[PDB]
């Protein structure tokens, strides 16, 4: 049994710090798109 | 320039992101770092 | 961690502990160290 868990039993103690890494990046890349696409909007109504 | 935006390349990378995130929510649920899904099948098996 | 608990070791131990208190107390009850159960069949016999 001991082994079996140390097949499957996950040291989430340490997933939890890869979990908050893939929710920071979700947030991140997304804040970064809400910021990219601006970038044609300004192009276009400056050259205009 | 407005044809196409190269930066859908960050949300290509956020697609692999949250394909991730979903996988370590099952392994935080069930406390299996091996889902029942196939992936790692060798400890699975 | 979770999935499973390696302190269950202990209550393993228990059980032996419980099987040889029941039996002392046999013993101590009858005053018969063999008790009339089989256990060290040859005093017994």
């Amino acid at each position: 049994t001991n082994a079996r868990s140390r097949i499957k039993d996950t040291d989430f103690a340490a997933e939890t710090a890869a979990l908050s890494k893939n929710q920071v990046l979700q947030q991140a890349g997304t804040a970064i798109l809400a910021q990219a696409n601006q970038l044609p909007q300004a192009v276009l109504s400056l050259l205009r | 320039v407005n044809t196409n935006i190269a930066s859908l390349n960050t949300q290509r990378n956020l697609n692999a992101s949250s394909n991730d995130l979903n996988t370590s929510l099952q392994r935080l649920t069930t406390g299996y770092r091996i889902n029942s899904a196939k992936d790692d099948a060798a400890g699975l098996q």
